[PDB]
Parts: structure tokens; sequence; C-alpha cells
């Protein structure tokens, strides 16, 4: 109940906002769909899409991907920034 | 239930069983492919992120791949 609540609270705010950001640019807003999951997988339509369906799990998956990530995460990103976020996400600990 | 299809799967399994894999760590594979990070040249050097653009990728972060 909680969670579709949440996501009504945050709309309109994500509403017209997460719109224009769409038909907009760029990133992030990959963040923002997963935010509000199915329609942001087809619009963002392969490895991350299999780790998307992941969450609405509360498997322990979360700590496995996320060390994995993390170290190679900066490895990549110290020298992409919307992949660590939703690795981030799928730790479990924002 | 299908034993028919549970066949095709031992057969999987036997084929499976006799495929050659390069070596690890006596090969150029993966012993000259012990780089620390993920795209460390092309992090150290400007020149999703190479589908979303065309040429990024440094030509050794390629080779390592």
């Amino acid at each position: 109940a909680f969670s579709h609540w949440l996501a009504h609270t945050a709309e309109e705010r994500i509403e017209e906002e997460v719109s224009l950001y769409g038909p907009e640019r760029h990133v992030e807003a990959v963040f923002s769909f997963l935010t509000g999951i199915s329609d942001a997988c087809r619009l963002a339509q392969h490895r991350l899409s299999l780790l998307l369906s992941q969450m609405v799990g509360s498997q322990e998956m979360r700590e496995l991907i996320s060390l994995q990530l993390v170290d190679w995460n900066k490895l990549q990103v110290d020298h992409q920034e919307e992949r660590l976020r939703v690795f981030c996400l799928l730790s479990g600990t924002p | 239930r299908d034993t028919l299809v549970r066949q095709s799967q031992l057969v999987v399994d036997w084929l499976e069983s006799i495929a050659k894999d390069e070596v690890g760590d006596f090969s150029d594979n993966i012993e000259y492919y012990a780089k620390s990070v993920y795209w460390e040249n092309t992090l150290h050097t400007l020149k999703d992120a190479p589908i979303r653009q065309k040429l990024p990728l440094d030509d050794l972060d390629r080779e390592d791949d």
C-alpha cells in the first residue's frame, strides 16, 4: 500500500517533471523511471536490463552485485555515473 | 516430463564436457588480460556509454575486452 502510495505522492512532481526530463535529456532520467519499471525498460530499449528486474526483489542479490560494481564501479567511473547509481539501488542501502 | 527434450540436454551436457577452453593463466586470453580495473586506458586517456556515442574507447581497452 505504501509503495504505490509513495509513488502517487511523488507524482505530479515526477509527473510533468520527469515528462520534460525524458522529452529532454539525458541520463538520470533512467534513475528517475526506476523511482517511478517495464515502461522505463521499454523506453531505455542488455546486462543492466536483466539486473533492473531484480528491483522490487528483496533478494540477497544486493551485497554481491554491490561490492562487485563498487570497486570496478569507481574503476570505470573513477576514470559511467548512470550505472553505479543503479547498482547502489540494488545494493538496497542507497 | 519430456524425456525427448531431456535427452537433448544430456547431449548438451556431453558437448559441454568435451569443449575446448583457452587457458586463463598460460595464454594471452587472461594472463595478459589481468588489467587492474576495467577501461583504465580510456579513463586515463581521453582519446552503455559507447553504445550511446561513437568513438570513445581506447584501442587498448577494446583489445583487452
